[PDB]
């Protein structure tokens, strides 16, 4: 035990270490992409339904992103609690919480509750890669845009009853010492204005901004992820460090 | 207490 | 001469000087030089990336999800995913063309034009 | 006083050339704008070359014919000038 | 002098014009619409059997005036109104 | 001595004939341009062909009516010659 | 020989109106053609700016067909009302 | 005689009606262009309308101005015809 | 028996009448051209309107310059008419 | 009398002019227009000039032999005049 | 009073009409392309003022030269007309 | 009786009147189109421009090649009119 979980301390010390340089790597595209994005939006109506809010919402997307592993001592525990705190307020809203899971732990104790996952994608919340954020992304990106003609308990032409809102509840990684479970909404987005030669866009900027929103989602998911994976592995070295001391 | 994920615009408040 | 720097959302994959810069947009075939005007634009598909500089070979690239971003004395390719020519293999990726799935044909045609066969 | 043949001959060959002029304008235009479009759509889709002929010649052979069309009539009008004295 | 020599050149000349003006019309018009043709199949590969039936509306229209001008064309050389 | 009155036939024929060749130009050019307008509209989006046929209708209709206007016109230069004496 | 003033003078009239006329039309329809290109790629791309749209293809037409209407006018009153008609 | 005043009548009313031939040709085409630039102005930037109709009628006014000073020569040429005996 | 001077001052008006009427076409569409890239350069980037507007009245002078000069010449075919006997 | 020689000659030669000039017209737009797509081809592809040739000289030519095809018949209007009396 | 010299004088008036009418066309077309693309290319690159005149002057410099040609030789109607006696 | 000679020399200035507009408009207008286009590419690509100019001097070539054809037709037709007596 004792030298196992200092092994596995330093196990997660090296992987935090890899898991943050994971992080500062993926910071290059995120920062160019939103910098596009901000072109393209200055440049553009803004009248794609990503980006406007629908009337009278019933339904909101909300995504868990926990732990495959359960030794992180209350990451899962943190993550479930702010869980339950957005689906207390989405009910006070008015909005049913359709329910998006990442990781077993997650699976376990939804499963235990009796409520419904829409469907989940575990095995990679050790060292998430940018594939299963684009099926993610993917996956939530088609049920809010299927959730524009749905009406009521009435799924419209579609067929498919969608969402009108995307929440993802993940961890933080503050610093090397502080993780924190948060839920942050991500679609539809808001558009800020800031106050302050031309890019010329081929085709339209209407188009490019278009095909590059999802893509955006696909990337700030992407990002989440990364978070939620240092945010982990900070929790398993306070753990382990713990149970090694007990 | 809710982050909200907005796009920033470089124009002025309209 | 002008620095590209073709990036990725997983990393950053290749940075440095260059004369030219051919690819491909929905728009059509483009081809940027040292002093291009400053663009925006989505790569095809299957778009590929020749960028060719001087004192040594071109270098080919196949690239999923790419937007091109021109500035001045800076050009940045935002990739979903990039690979270089000597990586490539032309049987997997003559495996996955043909393939019904859209983004799999689009991949596999996306490697052979790097490749060479197109 | 004088023979209406000249008159009338002159005048033919008169519409003759303004049926020439208007056909010129008219086929050398249009022609040069299909080719614009042609051109452009090889110069960014270099494989759609073989698949833009097929509208591309369509109008061109449009464009065309009306010229051609109006080139029999021209020969109607100085060769077999109806109404001529 | 013959009033018929006169009224037969002034319809030679007019139905010239006529003829002139009507193809340099069709033939503008009509190269126009094939240049939007064009682009919009090398833009949509698969949007030719959408974009023909409605290109054939801009020349059914175009070439029709074209095709007017033929017709009364001939009134002005083979039935020169006033002749007498 | 040279039958003025057929002078002014021959004026009057040759100007209608100015009248009816300037609008066929006019209008087949017009024409040519909006569809060229519209056959655009529809490639870049198949769907709002639905309402395309409003505007281009009311644009050919600018058109067609400039040249119906000539059709008129052209009667008054050439089946009722003004001026006649 | 001998022609009638009123004669040359009608002929030369009717011929300078089929010019009018011709050269109005001319341009009330590649106006008409043009200003409608502007108004048909408008409200293919933006059906809702459509009522926006409207008027500045209003003031075109209304220029356009200003000027084309000026040359009815003074190509009527030449028919009629030749100047120098003796 | 053949009364040269009426010849030099019929000559200013030929020039006459080629000066409202090439003024509107001018002013239709120029105002059609324009009418284009600024309706594609306002679909592309619905803001900024208040800044575009200051350069269009700038623009207008150039070439109104044209056509109408042809307008004007005109009247010198049918009015008081500069040669007349 | 028609008057020389007469058939000279009738050419002379008709080239005038020419000269100032292609004058005032190629004025027509070249201000209207250069209108319609001022529109547009404004509308994409309004804040650069002053900036345009030095250039943009380079092209409208190169283009009036020749109708002007036209005109010029057209005034030395009427008020002055040359070779006139 | 008029010589019937000298009024069917300059008749041809007129209407051969107006051809020439009406191909010469065309000519120069089309040819104009097909360079101006190259040119933008070229600029936005340059490696793209090795194969823009092959479609852009169809389209001259598309346009040239038209050109040239009128110059054949506006000299058969002047070397041997149709119908010369 | 048939003097020919007054007969050549018309027509060598109305020649140089034609040649000044397509020249000042020539011309504002020219100058008016070449300036709305100046226009557009310092609205999009405003840095770009001084590399866009080289060639923009040229241009320029060869359109006008094919309208100023026309100028001399329109002289070459009027003021020494050839064969005129 | 009017002379041949006067009607021969009266009509060959009006062809090649007719020549040299039709020569000067299509000159014009080519130039400016090609100008256009070499502006944009400039604009677009100023390291291109060594290779623009080829295109741009192939195009303007082969349209002043055609203006300067009509240039010499008309030379021949005010120093050998076709068919003079």
């Amino acid at each position: 035990i004792k030298k196992i979980t200092k092994a596995q301390e330093l196990i997660a010390t090296s992987r935090i270490a890899k898991a943050q340089a994971r992080v500062e790597a993926a910071r290059p595209y995120a920062a160019e992409i939103t910098n596009m994005l901000t072109e393209l939006a200055g440049a553009s109506a803004l009248d794609h339904p990503l980006l406007v809010e629908r009337k009278q919402p019933k339904r909101a997307g909300v995504l868990v992103v926990s732990s495959d592993r359960g030794l992180c001592g209350a990451y899962n525990a943190n993550v479930l609690r702010r869980a339950e705190e957005l689906f207390s307020l989405l009910r006070d809203e008015g909005k049913d919480p359709v329910l998006y899971v990442v990781g077993r732990k997650a699976l376990g104790y939804f499963s235990f509750r009796q409520r419904t996952v829409v469907e989940s994608w575990t095995g990679f919340s050790e060292r998430p890669t940018y594939e299963n954020a684009r099926e993610i992304a993917d996956t939530l990106v088609n049920a809010f845009m299927a959730g524009a003609d749905d009406e009521g308990d009435d799924a419209g032409a579609d067929g498919i009853l969608g969402v009108d809102e995307l929440h993802i509840v993940f961890t933080e990684f503050r610093s090397m010492l502080s993780q924190t479970a948060v839920a942050r909404r991500a679609a539809p987005m808001e558009v800020e204005y800031v106050g302050e030669t031309l890019y010329s866009f081929e085709p339209d900027p209407e188009t490019l901004f278009d095909a590059l929103l999802p893509r955006y989602i696909a990337t700030r998911v992407y990002a989440a992820l990364l978070e939620a994976a240092a945010s982990e592995s900070a929790s398993r070295r306070r753990a382990m460090k713990s149970a090694t001391d007990n | 207490d809710l982050e909200k994920e907005s796009v920033k615009v470089r124009k002025p408040a309209p | 001469d002008l620095n590209v720097e073709i990036v990725a959302v997983e990393r950053e994959l290749w940075s440095g000087p260059a004369t030219f810069v051919f690819t491909r947009t929905t728009a059509g075939e483009i081809g940027i030089l040292p002093r291009h005007i400053p663009l925006v634009a989505q790569l095809v598909d299957d778009a590929m990336v020749r960028v060719e500089r001087e004192g040594e070979d071109d270098l080919r690239i196949a690239v999923d999800g790419g937007f091109l971003s021109v500035t001045e004395e800076t050009v940045r390719i935002l990739v979903e995913n990039a690979q270089f020519e000597s990586e490539i293999d032309a049987d997997a990726a003559k495996e996955d063309a043909a393939s019904d799935d859209e983004r799999t044909a689009a991949w596999g045609r996306a490697r052979l034009r790097a490749l060479g066969q197109i | 006083d004088l023979d209406p043949n000249a008159i009338i001959t002159a005048g033919a060959l008169i519409g003759g050339g303004l049926i020439m002029g208007g056909g010129a304008i008219g086929a050398g235009i249009g022609d040069g704008i299909a080719g614009n479009a042609l051109i452009s759509g090889i110069a960014r889709q270099p494989e759609a070359q073989g698949r833009l002929f097929t509208p591309f010649f369509i109008t061109v052979g449009l464009v065309e014919a009306a010229y051609f069309i109006n080139l029999a009539f021209m020969a109607l009008f100085v060769f077999a000038t109806p109404g001529l004295q």
